[PDB]
C-alpha cells in the first residue's frame, strides 16, 4: 500500500470530482 | 455574395459565410446535419473524425513525446476525451428538452440531436467512434513511422 | 427546475442565477419555503453534528497522514534538525527536479513540509510513536462515525429534539461553562497529569499500563487532604531534557513559571495546573449560575458567538507565540509566523463574522417595540453619534499614522532621517515574552490602531444603518444583501448592509494584514539577529517596503529559476497563484454586471448562430453574475488571493531562514 | 533615553550632515538644535515623548486649527445671515469682507470659547439635529 | 416578479408612468389626493425592476417602492 | 389577426433569437402618415412604410421603446403592442384599456395600491416566521 | 513504520463516517 | 467675481499659505522638536 | 432501516438491503436500469464495464501468467467471453418473450429488457462494449507497466 496514493488520488481528484461534477450537474438540471 | 435577413425581424443576417452554397453544402451534409443518417451513424462519424483528430495534440506535444509510449498517450488521452464527451452527451442528454431550431445554413436541421432517443444513438456512436479514431490514428503513426 | 428544492422563487428562474443563489442560500435555513422555527432549530441542530464529524475527520486526515506519510519518529529523535513532514505528494505531473526537490526531511518520496504545529503538540500532549498517531486517527474516525451517526438519529423524529430543548438556551449556558468547559478542562489535565507529563520525564504511558502506573506516589494520600503540598513536590531541573529521564522531577502541579529552557516552552506541569484550576474556577461559576433579543436570535446568538471566537482566536494568537506551550515549537520559526498568521486572519474573518451576523439581527430579528429602551435601541438611538465618533478617531488616527509615516519616508528619502518624528511607546515600557517596542513599534501599533477603527466604524455603520438612513429609509424592507436602491437619490450603489460586510471584509483584511506583517517583520528582524533592520527602517514606509516585502520575498521567488527548482517552487508558484487570485478579484469587484450582461447576450447570439455548436443548448439561460454575487466573488478572489499570497511569503520567507 | 549630546551615534550623525538650506550651516545648526532632545543610543535618532516634544507645539496646531475652525464657522454665520439663500455665491464665490472679518473675529476662540461653552451657544439640541 | 406598491403618499404627478419602460405602471383615478389619480402597478409580470419609476417619483418616502424577487425570463430582460 | 407591412430593414443580428419560437415574440403595430426612416431598437435603421407597420421584437421594451422614445417623438400614438405566442395567441398589452396609462380612465382598479405610507410598514423583527413581507 | 494492515484498517473505519455522512446529508435535504 | 469663486480665492490662498510655510521652512532650519 | 413489506402478499420485502435510499440510487442508476438509455446505450455502458473487468482475471491468473503475451491473453480472453456471452444475448432474445418486472429496489424497470429489438440492441452494445472493454484494460496495463 506505498502505491495507495496513485490509486486514491486519481480516484477522488479525476474519478470522484468527476462523479461529483456529473451528480451536481443532474442535481442542478433535472 | 451580399448579406441580406431572411426573416428580417429574425437576428440572423444571411451571408457568404453562413447561407453561401458551398458552405450550406459541407455544414447540411456535415454527419451532424446530413439527412437519412441513423443516430447512431451521426455519433459514429463525429466521433470517428474527433477521435482521430485527438489523437494529434496529445501524441504530440504531451509529456512523453517523442517516445513509443506518446502513442499509447495519444490513443488513451484522445479516449479519455472522448469518454468525458460521452458522459457530457449522456447527462446532456439526460436534462436536455431543447430542439436544434432551423437556422440560416440549416434548414432542416432534424430530430437525431432534439429528442433524448437521438442524444443517446449519437453517444453511443460518438463513444464508439472517437476510441476507434484515437485507436486507428495510433495504429497509423506506428504504420507510418515503421514503413 | 427542482434546484433549489426550498427556493420556489429561484426553482422557477429560467437563468443560471438559479444555480448561484441557490448555492448562495443553501444555508440560510429561515429563508427556505415553509420553514417554522422549529424545523428552523432541528435542520440546524443536526447540521452542527456534520460540521463536528468534519472537524474531527480533519483532525483525522492530520493524525493519519503524520503517521503513515511524516517523520514524526525521526523528529522526536532529532527536533531541531529534522524538518517535520506533512505528507506524501503524489503528482504526475512534477518533473524529476521537482521530485528531488520536495525530497526532503529525508523522506523516501516527495513530501509537504509541515508548518502546523502539530508535531510540536503531539510530542507535547506524549504521542510518542506513529502507532499513538494510528490510533488518534483511527479513533477520531471512530468519533466522527458516532456524530455523524448522531446528527441522523437525531433528525429522525423518535430523537427529533422539539423547540422546548432549544428554548432552554439558559440550560446550555450554564451547561456549556461547567459540564462542557470544566469538565472537558479537568479531564485534559487527567491527560496531562497522566500521559503528557510522564512521557516529557521519559516513562511511557501506554492505555495499557497507566492503569498500573501512578502518576503521583504520593498521590492517593494527597488526593482530598494536603492536596497542595504532595501534588507540588520536586520540580524539574532545567537539566531536564524533554522525554529523558535527565533531570526528571515528580511534580504533576506546579506553579513553577516562565519556561522549560530544553523546549523554550510552559512547564507541563504549570500548564497542567493552569487547567486544573481553570476547570474549578469553570465548574464553581456552573454551579453558581438583551436577555430578550439574545434568546430570540439565532443570528444575535452567533453575531455574539462569533466576536467571542474572535478575541479568543486572537487572544491564543498573540499567547501561543509569546508563551509557547508545545516542546520546540519556539524553535521552529516557521511554524510559529505560520500559526501566528493563521489564527490572527481567523480572528478578523470571526470578527467580521459577528459584525455580519449582527447587521442581520438588525434587519431579520430586531423589533423596536420588543425592547422598549434596550442597549440596542439606545445604539440607534444617536447612530449618527456613534458613527461620528468612530469617524473621527479612524479620520484622526488616520491623518496622522499615515503624515508621520509619509513625513519620516520624506525626510529620510531627502537623506535627513535626524528630521523623523520617531515618537517612543512609554506605555509599552511601562507594561514591559515582551519583544523591545521601539518607535517602529508605535507607528505601526497606531496603524493597527487607525485599522481597527476604520474596520469597526464600517461594521458599525453597517449594523446600524442596516434598518435605513437618509438615502434609504426603509431598508429592513428590501433585506441585509440586496444590490442596491438603483440610481434614484444621486445613486444607491452598496447601501444595503451586507456591503457593508462587504466593506469592511477590506479594512479587516489591510487591519489583519498589517497585524501579521509587522509581526512576521519583526520576528524575521530578531531570527536573522538583525533586530536593528526593523528597528531603524520600520519607521518609513519604505523600508517596510524595502526590507520586508522586497527583502524578504528574494528566497521565495527563486523557488523556481531557469536554472532550477528548489523545495520553495510550490511556495514560488502558490505565491504567484495568489496574485492571480487577488487581481482576479478585481476583475469582478471593478467591471459591474451591465457589462458582462451585454457581452454574454452576444455569446448566446453566437451559440445559437453557430452550426454543430448550436445542437446543444443551455438549459438555464446564460447570465451575467448578480450584483452582489459580484461583488461576493470579487472579495472571495481579493480574500483569498490576500491570504493565499501572504501565506506564501510567510513560508517562503521564514523557511530559508528556519 | 539618553541626551544626543551623550549619544556616541548622533555625534556620528552630525558630523557627515545634508545642509538643507541654502547656507551651508544649516546642518550643523539643525544637530545643534536637535542636541536638546533625547535620542535612542543605537539608533542616534531624535525621540519625541508624550512636554517641550509634542505638548508645546500641539498646542501651537490646536490654536491654529481652531482659529481656522472658527473662522469658517464665523465665515457659515455669515453666510445663513448675509442672505435668505446661504450657497449661492456665498460658498462657491467667498465674500472677501465676510471671510477677513470672520478671520479677524478667529484666533480669538480661545477667549471667546468659554462664552461659546457657556449656555451651549455651540451644540443644538438633539431635537433639532436632523437625523432619520 | 418585482412587486411594485404605491403607498397612500401619492401626488399623482404622473411622473412614474412616464417613466417606465416596460409600462407596468397605470395613472388610475383616485379620490385619497388632491391630483385625483394614483399609481397602479397591474401588469408586475412585466417589471424589469430599473426603477426608473422611484427614480421619477418627486414625494420623500417615494410612494413608488420596487421590490425585486422570484426573477423570470421578463424581469431578467431577456430578449434570449 | 395582428396583420400588418414588415417596415423595409435589411435584417440585423439584435433581432429575435430561439426563445422568440420557444416562447413569446411581441410586436409592435402602428400607422405611418409618411415612409419616414426610424432607429430599429434591435440596431441600425429601418424604413416604416405608409400605414400600418407591423415588428416582431423580442422582449416587451423593445416594443416600448420604439413606441415611448420614436414613435411618440413621430407623433405616431396609434401604436399596439401585442404578446405573440408560439400558438399564436396575440395579446393587446400597452394600451389595453386603450389610452396610454399617463391618462387616468375609469375600470382602471387601483393594483398594489397602499394604505399605509412609506414610514409605517411593519418591522420584519415583528413578522418573523408569518410569511408576510414589509409592503405585503 | 505503519504497516499495510493499519493502512487498510483505518480505511474501512473511514467507510463507515462515509455511508453515515451520506446518511445525515439525505437527512438534512 | 473671479475672486470670489473658490478655485481662484483658494489658487491664491494656498499660493500664499505653501509659499508661507516654503518662506518659514527656508529661513528656519529644520524644526523636529519646539526648542 | 427496518424490515417492511410493499404489498404484503408479494414475496418481497422491502429492506435496507433492496429498498435503501441509497441502494435504490445505485441500483435504479446502473446502466441495466438507468432511466433515458438507448438499449444500444445501455449495453455499451454494461459491456464496457465487464470487459474491462473481465480482462484482470485472464491477464493476472492464467497460464502465461507474468510474460508479455499475458495481456494478449487477457484481452482475448475477456473478448472470448464477450464474444460467449453476446451469443447468449442473441439466444436469448430469439427465445425469450418475459419482460422485466416491476421489483421492491426498482418501480421501473423499463423495456429494454423484455423486447426483442431491446436485447439484440443491448447485445450490440454489450459485444462492442466488452470487446472495448478488454482491449482498452490491456493497453492500460501495458501503458502503466511502461510508465
Ligand atoms: C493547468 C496549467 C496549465 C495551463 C494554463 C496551460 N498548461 Mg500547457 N500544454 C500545452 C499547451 C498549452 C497551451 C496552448 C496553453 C494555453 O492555455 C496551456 N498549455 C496552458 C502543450 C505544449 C501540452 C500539450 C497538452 C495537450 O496535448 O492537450 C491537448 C491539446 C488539444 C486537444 C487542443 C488542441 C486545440 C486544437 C489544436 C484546436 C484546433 C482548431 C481548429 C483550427 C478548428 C477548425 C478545425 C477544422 C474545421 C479545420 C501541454 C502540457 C501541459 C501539461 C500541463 C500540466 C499543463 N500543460 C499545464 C497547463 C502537460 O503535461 C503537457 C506537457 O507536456 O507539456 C509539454
Ligand atoms: C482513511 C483515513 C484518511 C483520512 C481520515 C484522511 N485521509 Mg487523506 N488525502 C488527502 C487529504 C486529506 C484531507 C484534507 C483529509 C481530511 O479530512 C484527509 N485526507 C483525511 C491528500 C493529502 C491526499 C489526496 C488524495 C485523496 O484525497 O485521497 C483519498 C482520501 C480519502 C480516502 C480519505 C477520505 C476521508 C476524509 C476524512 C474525507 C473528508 C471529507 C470532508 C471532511 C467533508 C467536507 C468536504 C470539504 C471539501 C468541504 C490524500 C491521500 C489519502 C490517501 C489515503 C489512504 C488517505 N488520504 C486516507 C485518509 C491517499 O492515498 C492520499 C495520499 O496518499 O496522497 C499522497
Ligand atoms: C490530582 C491530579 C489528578 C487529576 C486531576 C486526575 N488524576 Mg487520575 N486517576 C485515574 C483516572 C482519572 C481520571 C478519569 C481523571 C479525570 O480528570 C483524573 N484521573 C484526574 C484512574 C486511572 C485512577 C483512579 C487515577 C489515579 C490517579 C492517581 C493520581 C495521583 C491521580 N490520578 C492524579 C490525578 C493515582 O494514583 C491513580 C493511578
Ligand atoms: C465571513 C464572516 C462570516 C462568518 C464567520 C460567518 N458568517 Mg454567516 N451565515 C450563516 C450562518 C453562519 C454560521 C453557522 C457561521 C458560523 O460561524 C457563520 N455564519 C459565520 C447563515 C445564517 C447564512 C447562510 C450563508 C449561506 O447560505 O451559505 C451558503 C454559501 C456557500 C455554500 C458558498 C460559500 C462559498 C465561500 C464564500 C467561498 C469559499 C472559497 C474556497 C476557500 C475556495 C478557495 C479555493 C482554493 C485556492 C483554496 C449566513 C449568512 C452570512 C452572510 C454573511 C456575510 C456571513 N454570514 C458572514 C459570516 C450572509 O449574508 C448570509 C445570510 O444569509 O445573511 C442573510
Ligand atoms: C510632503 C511630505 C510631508 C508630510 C506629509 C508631512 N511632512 Mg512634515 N513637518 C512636521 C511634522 C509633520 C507632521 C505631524 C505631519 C503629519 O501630519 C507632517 N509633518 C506631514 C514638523 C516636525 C516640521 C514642521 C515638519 C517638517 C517637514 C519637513 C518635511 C520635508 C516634511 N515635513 C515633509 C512632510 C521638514 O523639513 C520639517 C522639519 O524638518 O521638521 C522635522
Ligand atoms: C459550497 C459547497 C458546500 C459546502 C462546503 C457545504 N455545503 Mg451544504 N448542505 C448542508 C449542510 C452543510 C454542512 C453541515 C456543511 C459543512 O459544514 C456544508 N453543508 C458545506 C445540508 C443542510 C444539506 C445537505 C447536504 C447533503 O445532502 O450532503 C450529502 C452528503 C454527502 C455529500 C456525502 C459525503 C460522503 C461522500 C461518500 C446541504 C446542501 C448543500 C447543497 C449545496 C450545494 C451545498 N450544501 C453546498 C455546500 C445542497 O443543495 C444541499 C441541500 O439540499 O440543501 C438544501
Ligand atoms: C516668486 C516665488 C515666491 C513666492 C511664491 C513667495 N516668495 Mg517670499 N518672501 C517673504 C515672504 C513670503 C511670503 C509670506 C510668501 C507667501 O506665499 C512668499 N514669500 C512667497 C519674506 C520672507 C521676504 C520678502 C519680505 C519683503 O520685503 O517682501 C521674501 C523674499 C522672497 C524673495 C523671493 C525671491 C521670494 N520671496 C520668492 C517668493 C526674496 O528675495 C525675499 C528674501
Ligand atoms: C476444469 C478443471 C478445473 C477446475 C475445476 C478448476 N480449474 Mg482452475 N484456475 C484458477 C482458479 C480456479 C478456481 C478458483 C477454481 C475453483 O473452482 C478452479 N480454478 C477450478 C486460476 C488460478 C486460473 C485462472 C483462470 C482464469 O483466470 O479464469 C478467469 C477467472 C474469472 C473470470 C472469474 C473471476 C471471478 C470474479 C473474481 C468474481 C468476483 C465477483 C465480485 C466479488 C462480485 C462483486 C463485484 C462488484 C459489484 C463489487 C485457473 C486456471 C485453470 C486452468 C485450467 C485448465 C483449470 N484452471 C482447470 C480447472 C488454467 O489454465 C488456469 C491456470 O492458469 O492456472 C494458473
Ligand atoms: C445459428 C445461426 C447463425 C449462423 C448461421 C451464423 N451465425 Mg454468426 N457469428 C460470426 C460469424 C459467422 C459466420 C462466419 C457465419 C457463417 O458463415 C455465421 N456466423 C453464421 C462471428 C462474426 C460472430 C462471432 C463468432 C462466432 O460465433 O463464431 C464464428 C463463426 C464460425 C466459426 C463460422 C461457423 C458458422 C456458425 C453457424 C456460427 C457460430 C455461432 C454460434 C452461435 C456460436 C458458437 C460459439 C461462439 C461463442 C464462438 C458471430 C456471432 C453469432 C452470434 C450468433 C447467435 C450467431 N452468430 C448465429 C449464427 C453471436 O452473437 C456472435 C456475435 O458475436 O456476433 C453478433
Ligand atoms: C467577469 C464577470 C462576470 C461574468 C462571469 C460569469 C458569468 C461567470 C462565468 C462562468 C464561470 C466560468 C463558471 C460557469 C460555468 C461552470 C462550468 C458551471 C459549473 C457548475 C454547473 C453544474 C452549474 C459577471 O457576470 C460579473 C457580474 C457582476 C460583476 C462582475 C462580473 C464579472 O466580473
Ligand atoms: S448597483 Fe449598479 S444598478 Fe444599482 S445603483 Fe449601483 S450602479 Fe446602479
Ligand atoms: S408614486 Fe410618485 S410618480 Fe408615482 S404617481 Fe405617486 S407621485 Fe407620481
Amino acid at each position: 500500500s506505498d502505491i495507495l496514493p496513485a490509486i486514491m488520488t486519481p480516484l477522488v481528484v479525476l474519478i470522484g470530482g468527476g462523479a461529483a461534477m456529473t451528480a451536481f450537474f443532474y442535481y442542478v438540471e433535472r | 455574395l451580399v448579406k441580406h435577413g431572411g426573416d428580417p425581424l429574425v437576428g440572423d443576417l444571411a451571408t457568404p459565410v453562413n447561407s453561401s452554397g458551398i458552405v450550406k453544402a459541407w455544414i447540411n451534409n456535415l454527419p451532424a446535419y446530413r439527412k437519412g443518417m441513423s443516430a447512431n451513424a451521426r455519433g459514429l462519424e463525429i466521433g470517428m473524425a474527433h477521435g482521430y483528430y485527438l489523437y494529434g495534440p496529445f501524441a504530440t506535444s504531451g509529456p512523453i513525446r517523442g517516445t513509443t509510449m506518446s502513442l499509447v498517450s495519444g490513443v488513451l488521452s484522445a479516449s479519455a476525451v472522448v469518454i468525458v464527451l460521452s458522459v457530457a452527451i449522456q447527462i446532456y442528454s439526460s436534462v436536455s428538452s431543447a430542439k436544434p431550431l432551423p437556422s440560416v445554413t440549416t434548414a432542416d436541421p432534424g430530430s437525431d440531436f432534439g429528442t433524448k432517443e437521438g442524444w443517446s444513438a449519437v453517444g453511443s456512436g460518438f463513444l464508439i467512434g472517437g476510441c476507434g479514431g484515437a485507436v486507428i490514428a495510433g495504429v497509423l503513426s506506428y504504420a507510418i513511422a515503421a514503413f | 427546475t427542482k434546484f433549489p428544492s426550498f427556493s420556489q422563487d429561484l426553482a422557477q428562474d429560467p437563468t443560471t442565477r438559479r444555480i448561484w443563489y441557490g448555492i448562495a442560500t443553501v444555508h440560510d435555513f429561515e429563508t427556505h419555503d415553509g420553514m417554522t422555527e422549529e424545523n428552523l432549530y432541528q435542520k440546524i441542530f443536526a447540521t452542527h453534528f456534520g460540521h463536528l464529524s468534519i472537524i474531527f475527520l480533519w483532525s483525522a486526515g492530520h493524525l493519519f497522514h503524520v503517521a503513515w506519510q511524516g517523520n514524526f519518529e525521526q523528529w522526536i529523535q532529532d527536533p531541531l534538525t529534522i524538518r517535520p513532514i506533512a505528507h506524501a505528494i503524489w503528482d504526475p505531473h512534477l518533473g524529476d527536479a521537482a521530485t528531488q526537490a520536495f525530497t526532503q526531511a529525508g523522506a523516501s518520496g516527495p513530501v509537504d513540509l509541515c508548518y502546523s504545529g502539530l508535531y510540536q503538540w503531539w510530542y507535547t500532549i506524549g504521542m510518542r510513536t506513529n502507532g499513538d498517531l494510528y490510533i488518534g486517527s483511527v479513533f477520531l474516525m471512530i468519533v466522527a462515525a458516532v456524530m455523524l451517526f448522531a446528527g441522523w438519529l437525531h433528525l429522525q423524529p423518535k430523537f427529533r429534539p422539539s423547540l422546548a430543548w432549544f428554548r432552554d438556551a439558559e440550560s446550555q449556558m450554564n451547561h456549556h461553562l461547567a459540564v462542557l468547559f470544566g469538565a472537558s478542562s479537568l479531564g485534559w489535565t487527567g491527560h496531562l497529569i497522566h500521559v503528557a507529563i510522564p512521557e516529557a520525564r521519559g516513562q511511557h504511558v501506554g492505555w495499557d499500563n497507566f492503569l498500573s502506573t501512578m502518576p503521583h506516589p504520593a498521590g492517593l494520600a494527597p488526593f482530598f487532604t494536603g492536596r497542595w503540598g504532595v501534588y507540588a513536590q520536586n520540580p524539574d531541573t532545567a537539566g531536564h531534557i524533554f522525554g529523558t529521564s535527565e533531570g526528571a522531577g515528580t511534580a504533576i502541579i506546579t506553579f513553577i513559571g516562565g519556561f522549560h529552557p530544553q523546549t523554550e516552552a510552559l512547564w507541563l506541569t504549570d500548564i497542567a495546573h493552569h487547567h486544573l484550576a481553570i476547570a474549578v474556577m469553570y465548574i464553581i461559576a456552573g454551579h453558581m449560575y438583551l436577555y430578550d433579543t439574545y434568546n430570540e436570535s439565532l443570528h444575535f446568538q452567533l453575531g455574539f458567538h462569533l466576536a467571542a471566537l474572535g478575541v479568543i482566536t486572537s487572544v491564543v494568537a498573540q499567547h501561543m507565540y509569546s508563551l509557547p506551550s508545545y516542546a520546540f515549537i519556539s524553535q521552529d520559526h516557521v511554524t510559529q509566523a505560520a500559526l501566528y498568521t493563521h489564527h490572527q486572519y481567523i480572528a478578523g474573518i470571526l470578527a467580521i463574522g459577528a459584525f455580519a451576523h449582527g447587521g442581520i439581527f438588525f434587519v431579520r430579528d430586531y423589533d423596536p417595540e420588543r425592547n422598549k429602551n434596550n442597549v440596542l435601541a439606545r445604539a440607534l438611538e444617536h447612530k449618527e453619534a456613534i458613527i461620528s465618533h468612530l469617524s473621527w478617531v479612524s479620520m484622526f488616527s488616520g491623518f496622522h499614522t499615515l503624515g508621520v509615516y509619509v513625513h519620516n519616508d520624506t525626510v529620510v528619502a531627502f537623506g535627513t532621517p535626524e528630521k523623523q518624528i520617531l515618537v517612543e511607546p512609554i506605555f509599552a515600557q511601562w507594561i514591559q515574552p515582551f519583544m523591545s517596542q521601539g518607535p517602529g513599534d508605535f507607528l505601526v501599533h497606531h496603524g493597527i490602531a487607525f485599522s481597527l477603527h476604520v474596520t469597526v466604524l464600517i461594521c458599525v455603520k453597517g449594523c446600524l444603518d442596516a434598518r435605513g438612513s437618509k438615502l434609504m429609509p426603509d431598508k429592513k424592507d428590501f433585506g441585509y444583501s440586496f444590490p442596491c436602491d438603483g440610481p434614484g437619490r444621486g445613486g444607491t450603489c452598496d447601501i444595503s448592509a451586507w456591503d457593508s460586510f462587504y466593506l469592511a471584509f477590506f479594512w479587516m483584511l489591510n487591519t489583519i494584514g498589517w497585524i501579521v506583517f509587522y509581526f512576521n517583520w519583526k520576528h524575521l528582524a530578531i531570527w536573522s539577529g538583525n533586530e536593528a533592520q526593523f528597528n531603524t527602517n520600520s519607521t518609513y514606509l519604505m523600508g517596510w517596503l524595502r526590507d520586508y516585502l522586497w527583502g524578504y520575498s528574494a528566497q521565495l521567488i527563486n523557488g523556481y529559476t531557469p536554472f532550477g527548482v528548489n523545495s520553495l517552487s510550490v511556495w514560488a508558484w502558490i505565491f504567484l497563484l495568489g496574485h492571480l487570485c487577488w487581481a482576479t478579484g478585481f476583475l469582478f469587484l471593478i467591471s459591474w454586471r451591465g457589462y458582462w450582461q451585454e457581452l454574454i447576450e452576444t455569446l448566446v447570439w453566437a451559440h445559437q448562430r453557430t452550426p454543430l455548436a448550436n445542437l446543444v443548448t443551455w438549459k438555464d439561460k446564460p447570465v451575467a453574475l448578480s450584483i452582489v454575487q459580484g461583488r461576493l466573488v470579487g472579495l472571495v478572489h481579493f480574500a483569498v488571493g490576500y491570504y493565499v499570497t501572504y501565506a506564501a511569503f510567510v513560508i517562503g520567507a521564514t523557511a530559508p531562514l528556519g | 533615553l539618553v541626551p544626543c549630546s551623550e549619544s556616541p551615534k548622533f555625534q556620528e550623525r552630525a558630523a557627515k550632515a545634508r545642509n538643507t538650506t541654502a547656507d551651508p550651516n544649516s546642518g550643523q545648526k539643525r544637530f545643534e538644535m536637535y542636541s536638546s532632545a533625547l535620542c535612542g543610543p543605537e539608533d542616534g535618532l531624535p525621540r519625541i515623548i508624550a512636554a517641550g516634544d509634542f505638548l508645546i507645539p500641539g498646542l501651537f496646531f490646536i490654536y491654529i486649527a481652531g482659529g481656522i475652525g472658527n473662522s469658517s464657522r464665523n465665515y457659515q454665520i455669515a453666510n445663513r445671515k448675509k442672505n435668505a439663500k446661504n450657497p449661492a455665491m456665498g460658498e462657491i464665490i467667498i465674500d472677501v469682507p465676510l471671510a477677513v472679518s470672520s478671520t479677524i473675529a478667529g484666533m480669538a476662540w480661545p477667549l471667546t470659547a468659554f462664552r461659546e461653552l457657556t449656555s451651549g451657544e455651540l451644540t443644538v439640541p438633539d431635537s433639532d439635529v436632523t437625523v432619520s | 416578479s418585482h412587486t411594485v406598491k404605491i403607498y397612500d403618499t401619492c401626488i399623482g404627478c404622473t411622473q412614474c408612468v412616464r417613466a417606465c419602460p416596460t409600462d407596468v405602471l397605470e395613472m388610475v383615478p383616485w379620490d385619497g389626493c388632491k391630483a385625483g389619480q394614483i399609481a397602479s402597478s397591474p401588469r408586475t409580470e412585466d417589471c424589469v425592476g430599473c426603477k426608473r419609476c422611484e427614480t421619477a417619483c418627486p414625494t420623500d418616502f417615494l410612494s413608488i417602492r420596487v421590490y425585486l424577487g422570484a426573477e423570470t425570463t421578463r424581469s431578467m430582460g431577456l430578449a434570449y | 389577426t395582428l396583420t400588418g407591412q414588415t417596415p423595409l430593414f435589411g435584417g440585423s443580428t439584435g433581432g429575435l433569437l430561439s426563445s422568440a419560437e420557444t416562447e413569446e415574440k411581441y410586436a409592435i403595430t402602428w400607422t405611418s402618415p409618411k415612409q419616414q426612416v426610424f432607429e430599429m431598437p434591435t440596431g441600425g435603421a429601418a424604413v416604416m412604410n405608409e400605414g400600418e407597420n407591423l415588428l416582431y421584437l423580442a422582449r416587451k421594451e423593445q416594443c416600448l421603446a420604439l413606441g415611448l422614445r420614436q414613435l411618440r417623438t413621430k407623433k405616431i400614438m396609434d401604436y399596439k403592442i401585442y404578446r405573440v405566442l408560439p400558438d399564436g395567441s396575440n395579446t393587446l398589452l400597452h394600451p389595453k384599456d386603450g389610452v396610454f396609462p399617463e391618462k387616468s380612465n375609469e375600470g382602471r382598479a387601483a393594483v398594489n395600491s397602499v394604505a399605509r405610507s412609506i414610514g409605517e410598514n411593519p418591522n420584519p423583527g415583528a413578522i418573523k416566521y408569518t410569511g408576510k413581507k414589509a409592503y405585503d | 513504520e505503519l504497516s499495510d494492515l493499519q493502512i487498510v484498517i483505518a480505511l474501512v473505519v473511514a467507510l463507515l463516517p462515509a455511508l453515515l455522512a451520506l446518511n445525515l446529508g439525505s437527512a438534512l435535504s | 467675481k473671479f475672486f470670489s469663486t473658490a478655485p481662484v480665492i483658494a489658487l491664491v490662498f494656498f499660493t500664499l499659505t505653501a509659499g508661507f510655510l516654503v518662506e518659514l521652512n527656508r529661513f528656519f532650519p529644520d524644526i523636529l522638536f519646539f526648542p
